């Protein structure tokens, strides 16, 4: 399934990407606009890879608590940054996720001047946490978001991929 | 102290998992 779709992205990918996400449509009934307005949110994702006490102290936590869920080394600040991801969604056309998907477009910000020079507050966090480049491609439902700590440029081989691997 | 073992519990070997929780569950736990 997804994830599968994901992680295969990436370990055939051209570059060193660190992480991938599939963020997925999903519609919500607003009474008041009377509008069934579309919403990218968390589908799946999957990280490959390569702070301070309080910071590490707090993440510690937080991934023995879904330890004792699902069933102590530290946490990178990419490791960080893909979980906290879980957390967002996004209006379509807003932000990096939502302006891919609604314009059926390819988003490349590749360098550290990319990301913060583009007023997206994703792509400025991303930086903030690690990441050189980050890249969001629309599919049929959603939209793939690719990042890394390395800087990577306009490859078609990687729209090739995705197109491949999802409707 | 030289287990070969191996236990996985790390977030790189649980993130299939971690993935798979509803996002509100996450907000909840990294609002502490």
């Amino acid at each position: 399934t997804l994830q599968q779709r994901l992680q295969a992205l990436i370990e055939s990918a051209g570059e060193n990407w660190t992480y991938a996400i599939f963020w997925q449509i999903s519609h919500d009934f607003d009474s008041s606009t009377g509008d069934n307005t579309v919403i990218l949110g968390w589908g799946d994702g999957y990280y490959k890879g390569e702070t301070n006490t309080a910071e590490q102290e707090h993440r510690k936590r937080v991934i023995r608590e879904l330890n004792s869920l699902i069933s102590d080394e530290e946490v990178t600040d990419t490791e960080w940054f893909f979980l906290v991801s879980m957390t967002q969604s996004f209006v379509n056309g807003v932000g990096l996720p939502g302006e891919s998907f609604l314009n059926s477009r390819v988003i490349w910000l590749s360098g550290s001047g990319a990301l913060t020079g583009s007023g997206c507050e994703r792509a400025g966090q991303g930086q903030i946490y690690g990441l050189k480049t980050m890249v969001c491609i629309a599919t049929q439902n959603g939209v793939v978001e690719l990042g890394s700590s390395e800087v990577i440029s306009q490859s078609s081989d990687l729209m090739h991929k995705v197109n491949n691997l999802f409707n | 102290f030289q287990k070969f073992l191996d236990r996985r519990r790390s977030f790189r070997d649980i993130q299939g998992a971690i993935s798979k929780i509803d996002p509100e569950i996450i907000k909840s736990l990294l609002a502490s």
